[PDB]
């Protein structure tokens, strides 16, 4: 019947989508990481190296 | 039966007969229990 625990385990379900949904934010933004690193990382133009840049410490930040 | 009974042959021969060989078991709080307020939590 109800009791302590499986309140607690329905808490913990409810709550366990958001971990799910941060590691996939995460794998998200390694893809982007990685799309931005084993792409050309050529820098002569200083507009494209600002860009990339601010994106790598926004994502960092986030 | 005098000596049976303060032997305790026959209060031994009624929990056998009646408990031993039961079909059933052997044997509080007003306090609120989660199960009245369990919608609530639902």
């Amino acid at each position: 019947a109800f009791t302590f625990a499986a309140f607690c385990y329905m808490l913990t379900l409810v709550l366990c989508a958001s971990l799910i949904f941060f590691v996939i934010w995460h794998i998200i933004a390694f893809d982007e990481l990685r799309t931005d690193f084993k792409n050309p990382i050529d820098q002569g133009n200083p507009a494209r190296a600002r860009e990339r840049l601010k994106n790598i410490e926004r994502i960092c930040c986030l | 039966v005098l000596k049976l009974s303060e032997q305790g042959v026959l209060d031994k021969l009624k929990s056998k007969w009646w408990y031993d060989k039961g079909e059933c078991g052997s044997k509080k709080t007003s306090a609120l229990s989660l199960s009245n307020v369990a919608g609530v939590f639902y």
